[PDB]
């Protein structure tokens, strides 16, 4: 069974805790913990493999250069009711790339609380068009609540290390 | 500020601010988990090794634990420290009784329980007939690997790489490759029935109910040793749960004997270093040297007095 290190960052309260709860544990996390560092392992099938997934949940604020030494594939998640977090985003994906030395690192962009729609802020044009300059990245609008494009945030990052 | 990790069975973790450093309590750590009430009342901290665990008390500084291991280690056990170094893990309270945890309904002290529950039975713990294991492989195969397909599953899905994560590592030699036709039949009957439900943790839930009728579950294992009536050592883990006490052989998990509360007895060597325990109708008595002895009679009457 392949192992595979991936690594949910973003900016404080996007939902990058409560992403990752719904896909390991199928649980909606109300309640509003800012998280230090958390770890979760899963056992999932991409493509007829058995994969490891071991999913690093980061801090909003924060030891962040050694995430990305270390970690195999990044989901860079955004809450579409926070404009600031957008704007946070394109100095992760700049400093990911920096440390790996190359353009050419499986991610993911995620614009999470898609339930939020009359709460919107960032609409979902804005969020594919980040992904289009990011080198044709990946994109999704997720919800942890609705278990919308939870699962394929996960499977998506580890077709892009396989390949 | 100061932080610890609190590892699970399953190997991940979460990490809490120590707001008074080494000082911090069990309490206080508990606290800055995210459980609820409802879901902290089941669990509590543990420090473990490789070949040592204790559960802490929420009065206990468990990084003075860590800090004190070595000693802890000479104390307890006849190990050398230099390949032991703890860890601080969230797991089931040996105290908690069975009639409480079969109430729960909450999802996440659920899957803490389960995967604790998987965690002793893939590593041989859970002595139990072919019948149990077999019923227990299957509900891994559908809380793991989902819904059964024909297609995916009828041939050659269950080897021993496949096999390894639903059956005890002690039977996946020469037990578990003749059992692959009975799981098979059992997971496909669990996803084509629609009368149980698909749900994550009303199958979890499943799989406890099933672990709960097996005499070591929840047990707290310590590390003896006894003598056989012309004496060999025998190495044993001595598991005391809510239930009673159970003797496993270290070397294959087998069950030596289990013994329910109000069918034995027991008492502390005079040298602190060793237990006698006797038992009713069987009329057997049988003496387990361990440096643990204190711990394991001062757990047994507990777990006794808790039984109304
Ligand atoms: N409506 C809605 N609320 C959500 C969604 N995802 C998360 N939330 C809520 O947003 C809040 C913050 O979520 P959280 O997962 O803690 O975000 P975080 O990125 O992990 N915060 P931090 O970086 O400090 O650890 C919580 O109250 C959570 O319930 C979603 O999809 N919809
Ligand atoms: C003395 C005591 C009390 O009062 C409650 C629970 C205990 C648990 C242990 C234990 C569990 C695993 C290893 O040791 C020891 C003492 C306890
Ligand atoms: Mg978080």
């Amino acid at each position: 069974m392949r192992e595979y290190k991936l690594v949910v960052l973003g900016s404080g309260g996007v939902g990058k805790s409560a992403l990752t709860v719904q896909f390991v544990q199928g649980i909606f996390v109300e309640k509003y913990d800012p998280t230090i560092e958390d770890s979760y392992r899963k056992q999932v099938e991409v493509d007829a493999q058995q994969c490891m997934l071991e999913i690093l949940d980061t801090a909003g604020t924060q030891m962040r250069d050694l995430y990305m030494k270390n970690g195999q594939g990044f989901a860079l998640v955004y809450s579409i009711t926070a404009q600031s977090t957008f704007n946070d985003l394109q100095d992760l994906r700049e400093q990911i790339l920096r440390v790996k030395d190359t353009d050419d690192v499986p991610m993911i962009l995620v614009g999470n609380k898609c339930d939020l729609e009359d709460e919107r802020v960032v609409g979902k044009e804005q969020g594919q068009n980040l992904a289009r300059q990011w080198n044709n990245c990946a994109f999704l609008e997720s919800s942890a609540k609705s278990k919308i494009n939870v699962n394929e945030i996960f499977y998506d990052l580890v077709r892009q290390i396989n390949r | 500020y100061e932080k610890v990790r609190i590892y699970r069975m399953d190997g991940s973790y979460r990490s809490v601010e120590l707001k008074h450093g080494n000082n911090t309590t069990v309490q206080q750590i508990m606290e800055g988990m995210r459980l609820s009430q409802e879901t902290q009342q089941y669990f509590t901290i543990w420090i473990c090794s490789e070949n040592l665990s204790l559960q802490l008390k929420p009065y206990h500084k468990p990084l003075q634990h860590v800090r004190d291991w070595p000693e802890i280690l000479a104390e307890l056990t006849n190990l050398d420290p230099q390949r032991e170094t703890p860890q601080l893990f969230l797991r089931r309270d040996v105290r908690l009784p069975l009639e409480v945890e079969k109430q729960i309904e909450d999802p996440l002290a659920i899957l803490i329980l389960f995967d604790e529950a998987r965690y002793n039975l893939l590593k041989g713990f859970y002595t139990a007939p072919d019948a149990k294991l077999i019923t227990l492989a299957s509900l891994l195969l559908q809380i793991v690997y989902g819904n059964y397909e024909s297609k995916k599953h009828k041939q050659g899905f269950l080897n021993e790489e496949n096999l390894k994560s639903i059956v005890p590592v002690t039977k996946l030699k020469s037990k578990a490759p003749h059992w692959t036709n009975r799981i098979l039949h059992e997971y496909k009957n669990l996803s084509t029935s629609e009368g149980v439900s698909k749900e994550m943790h009303h199958l979890q839930r499943m799989f406890l109910q099933n672990c709960w009728e097996i005499p070591t579950y929840g047990a707290a294992f310590f590390t003896g040793q006894i003598f056989t009536k012309n004496h060999k050592v025998i190495p044993v883990y001595v598991g005391v749960n809510i239930k009673g006490l159970h003797l496993l052989n270290m070397e294959t998990k087998a069950l030596l004997i289990s013994l329910k509360y109000g069918c034995f007895m027991w008492q502390l060597g005079d040298t602190d270093t060793c237990f006698q325990i006797h038992s009713m109708e069987n009329k057997m008595s049988f003496i387990v040297h361990t440096k643990q002895a204190g711990l394991v009679v001062k757990l047994l009457m507990k777990l006794n007095g808790q039984l109304m």
